[PDB]
RNA sequence: UGCAUUAGCUAGUUGGUAAGGUAACGGCUUACCAAGGCAACGAUGCAUAGCCGACCUGAGAGGGUGAUCGGCCACACUGGA
RNA sequence: CGGUACCUAAUCAGAAAGCCACGGCUAACUACGUGCCAGCAGCCGCGGUAAUACGUAGGUGGCAAGCGUUAUCCGGAAUUAUUGGGCGUAAAGCGCGCGUAGGCGGUUUUUUAAGUCUGAUGUGAAAGCCCACGGCUCAACCGUGGAGGGUCAUUGGAAACU
């Protein structure tokens, strides 16, 4: 009975983040595997991986560190919820940490990103400030 | 009827008229038809007649007059003398 | 305005610009009654306050002359520190003292009022009319001389940056606005932009 | 230069059966108009102690505050406990305006462009720990896309 | 020309030829910007008792044939 | 809360009581109801003066009146100064203002407005106390 | 605008059926038919208040004033014709 | 309106600033009474015979025809917290339920383009409101030029997510 996919995914992301992991996967849809791709598209994680089971299969994560023992990944927050779907607006559209972000755009365009709807010139339904 | 008159502007002992066709039943500076143009007279020298005559072909010709002084500086500028052979046609 | 004597005001405020100086006869330290005492500071923000102190009684206005070109500095999207002082220093004040028309300027400030200055043409009355730089800045010809008119302009030479003079008549140009490098550092003009944030 | 700036003098009445003491601490904020800001305190009574010994203990920790410089990069916060600050990124023509804990930090690294809603407590203690806490967390854009394995300038 | 065309889908049919379709749409709070749903039914003249239960009736404004018969039929679909 | 419900139920905002609730009304008199028109002061006339002690450890003997204004509300209005023309029945100006430690009290009596002078031994405080300015 | 310390509201009412009559419409009234229609999404009622532009201060999210100054509504000792 | 405004000359350096503190907040202090009295009093508070705080008087100070008081809306203040609040002991769980309505709901495919987000225009109000000039002796105070709506309508669409 769990109402946000894109985010309780999100915060198992955090919840292993903290106490320094290297592994760990998520389910599959149409859409959360290929949310999947644009982090890695970017490439802020070592490779995530390919969906095997039956029915919503593990793609793994593979978090990708510096070298002082760090983590990269500081701040993950999906903003809309079941009772509160937030859209953007193309033209007066922001940049997570200004400019050190990154901020993903979801329409019938595919679900793009903040470079990929800055110049496209399509708003839709942002996600995640994570940066 | 609807008609051109004076509806001013400016500070103490100064006015800015801006000219405004619309209906007697109206108060001098109430709710209007169409400002066309200005006319500040009370220069030193000039009369300051800007005028875009373009709608004067409609409203003179379907129902509005010039009353007695807004009619005098058509004849004067020459808004009515264009309009004297708009009126011969 | 102002309308005093600076005689005790080099001693009184941070600086005022008397003459050469005044402070220098008796004990320097303050006029009298508590100052060579246990010397207090004021805060920061009445620094400020004293920086605009240094500057409210140097160019001698009241406030809303000198707040009020300070809201048309945020018009002006440069350093609002120094901007200010550029708009401050295109006006008749700079005219009346640094250019000299008199000892001082309290009789050349008169002299505009009486209509015996007439920059730009035929007469400007007042100095808070911002002198816009390519206007004649003339003296009128029923007012040529007197025991204070030509005199310090023999004193003082070099009519300041982005303002020319002559001895035809004592007439200027004001060719353009001086930049805060023509801005004394009799008083930081930098320290008066956050009295005004406050 | 280990640029000083100090908070409060003090005194603290520790009653017993017996009598009650007259230690003076502080606490003072050492930056240095570079990035590399500290802060110190003591449990002292001499007022040049509460700067010396506080001056030492800002120099047994300057934290690393990366600057992309004019301003601070980002629209940041803090937080310590019950206080939280507030950062905004403006112009440099302004005259810098913030208090007494939230400006301390940010006028002793060079920076004079930023904002100030200072949240949270009135316990400077915290609250500048929160204007420490906070600006330790700023991270620049260069070393960030060689965390996350990017390049520099395809961040834009 | 023509007259507003708004659709419906009825909740009771009254005696002689008078059917009450239901319209409802999603308002929000500008405070919040959070729409909620919200109905607003506007009632139609049924000529000859066309439209039944479960229709999803297309509708059309008029003048008023009576007192509350602003609307008047085009459309309709199906029934239950 | 949720977003859902504060559409089912706004944030209502909080009131606040003004102090001073005898200023910031008027009287019908023709119909003995009451309006509402916030005056700086309304005038009023004594009915008894007298004065109080402090409770707070202060100790004086500060003076009060008890007015009655125009909307026919009886007061204890502090009365400032020292000397005053306040024996009984003048037709005073009262203003806000409350004197602390006293307690009911929290009226001013505007001196040498209305029926009374102000008080005449005042040097630094002149302008205040019906004192008009020397020479 | 607010009150459920206002919940059950209406009975030419509620739909239709015929006459009017209006610049036109019909429950608008009149003879007919069923109790219907209206409702806790708070109908009903109470209390309060001309409305809007506009003012104003707020980072924005905005919302408070109307002497202003404009646009619309209502009134002219009261109550009817 | 009005010979008012304005211009000429003559004129004397002519005839004009007031007010609250001088405690810590907050820059402006000292003596006489004074004896918790008179009285001040924005919070902390001063006066019990050595008051800088009262009241008496010189300095200054804040800034000018105002200064001070009174009352009234807003910021300060994220004490209504969508933005941007808590419910163990501080104020926030009935004594627990069960349950009617309501709200909100697992997972994975395909249709619409409704909601989303864009693109062609019309396009949003007069003093109020973007930017730059013109008129005012400055200015107070009135116009100009697009900006112009970038919000609403007339219009084309796109399906991950609803």
């Amino acid at each position: 009975t769990m109402t946000d996919p894109i985010a309780d995914m999100l915060t198992r992301v955090r919840n292993a983040n903290m106490v320094r992991h290297e592994k760990l996967e998520l389910p599959a849809s149409n859409i959360k595997k290929e949310i999947a791709e644009i982090l890695k598209s970017e490439g802020f994680i070592k490779n995530v991986e390919y969906v095997e089971d039956d029915k919503q299969g593990v793609l793994r994560l593979f978090l990708k560190y510096g070298q002082n023992d760090e983590r990269v990944i500081t701040g993950l927050k999906r903003i809309s919820k079941p009772g509160l779907r937030v859209y953007a607006k193309a033209s007066e559209m922001p940049k997570v940490l200004n400019g050190l972000g990154i901020a993903l755009v979801s329409t019938s365009e595919g679900v793009i990103t903040d470079k990929e709807a800055r110049k496209r010139n399509v708003g839709g339904e942002i996600i995640a400030y994570v940066w | 009827a609807v008609k051109i008159r004076l509806t001013r502007l400016g500070s103490k002992r100064n006015p800015f008229y801006r000219i405004v066709v619309a209906d007697a039943r109206s108060p001098r500076d109430g709710r209007i038809i169409e400002q066309i143009g200005t006319y500040n007279p009370t220069s030193a020298n000039a009369p300051e007649i800007k005028v875009d005559e373009a709608l004067a072909l409609k409203w003179l010709n379907d129902g509005a007059k010039p009353t007695d002084t807004v009619h005098n500086i058509l004849s004067k500028e020459g808004i009515m003398k264009k309009f004297d052979e708009q009126k011969k046609a | 305005r102002f309308r005093g004597s600076n005689w005790k005001k080099s001693r009184r405020l941070g600086i005022s610009l008397s003459g050469t100086g005044k402070e220098l006869e008796k004990r320097p330290y303050a006029p009298g009654q508590h100052g060579p005492n246990q010397r207090k500071k004021l805060s920061e923000y009445g620094l400020q306050l004293r920086e605009k102190q240094k500057l409210r009684y140097l160019y001698g206005m009241t406030e809303r002359q000198f707040r009020n070109t300070f809201d048309i500095a945020g018009k002006k999207f440069g350093v609002h520190g120094e901007n200010f002082m550029i708009l401050l220093a295109s006006r008749l004040d700079a005219v009346v003292y640094s250019l000299g028309l008199a000892r001082t300027r309290r009789q050349a400030r008169q002299l505009v009022n009486h209509g015996h200055i007439l920059v730009d043409g035929k007469r400007v009355d007042i100095p808070s009319y911002s002198v816009k730089p390519g206007q004649t800045i003339s003296v009128r010809e029923k007012s040529q001389k007197l025991n204070i008119i030509v005199e310090s302009v023999e004193i003082n030479n070099f009519v300041p940056e982005y303002l020319n003079f002559d001895a035809d008549s004592l007439t200027g140009t004001f060719v353009r606005l001086p930049e805060r490098s023509e801005l004394p550092a009799e008083i930081n003009e930098q320290l008066i932009v956050e009295y005004y944030s406050r | 230069e280990f640029e000083e700036r100090v908070v409060t003098i003090n005194r603290v009445a520790k009653v017993v059966k017996g009598g009650r003491r007259f230690r003076f601490t502080a606490l003072v904020v050492v930056g240095d108009k570079n990035g590399r800001v500290g802060f110190g305190t003591g449990k002292a009574q001499e007022v040049p102690e509460a700067i010396k010994k506080a001056v030492e203990a800002a120099k047994k920790d300057l934290v690393v505050v990366p600057r992309v410089e004019g301003t601070t990069p980002h629209t940041i916060t803090g937080r310590y406990g019950s206080g939280s600050v507030f950062m905004k990124p403006a112009a440099p023509g302004t005259g810098v305006i913030a208090g007494g804990p939230v400006r301390a930090v940010l006028e002793l690294a060079g920076i004079t462009d930023i904002l100030s809603k200072s949240l949270g407590s009135n316990t400077p203690i915290n609250m500048v720990r929160a204007t420490i806490d906070g600006l330790q967390n700023l991270k620049n854009a260069e070393d960030v896309a060689k965390l996350r394995g990017k390049t520099v300038e395809e961040l834009y | 020309n023509d007259r507003k065309v708004y659709v419906g889908k009825v909740v009771s049919d009254k005696m002689d030829k008078t059917i009450t379709v239901l319209v409802e749409t999603y308002k929000t709070h500008k405070l919040y910007g959070k729409r909620v749903k919200y109905s607003k039914k506007y009632k139609t003249h049924d000529e000859n008792n066309s439209a039944k239960l479960g229709d999803i009736v297309k509708i059309q404004e008029t003048r008023p044939l009576s007192a509350t018969k602003r609307f008047r039929l085009v459309e309709i679909v199906e029934e239950s | 809360p949720t977003i859902n419900q504060l559409v089912r139920k706004p944030r209502q905002s909080k009131i606040k009581k003004s102090d001073s609730p005898a200023l910031n009304k008027g009287f019908n008199s023709k119909k003995k109801k009451f309006t509402d028109l916030n005056s700086p002061q309304k005038r009023g006339v004594c009915t008894r003066v007298g004065t109080m002690t402090p409770k707070k450890p202060n100790s004086a003997l500060r003076k009060y009146a008890r007015v009655r204004l125009s909307n026919n509300i009886e007061i204890n209005a502090y009365i400032p100064g020292i000397g005053h023309n306040l024996q009984e029945h003048s037709v005073v100006l009262v203003r806000g203002g409350r004197v602390k430690d006293l307690p009911g009290v929290r009226y001013h009596i505007v001196r040498g407005a209305l029926d009374t002078s102000g008080v005449d031994g005042r040097r630094q405080g002149r302008s205040l106390y019906g004192t008009k300015k020397p020479k």
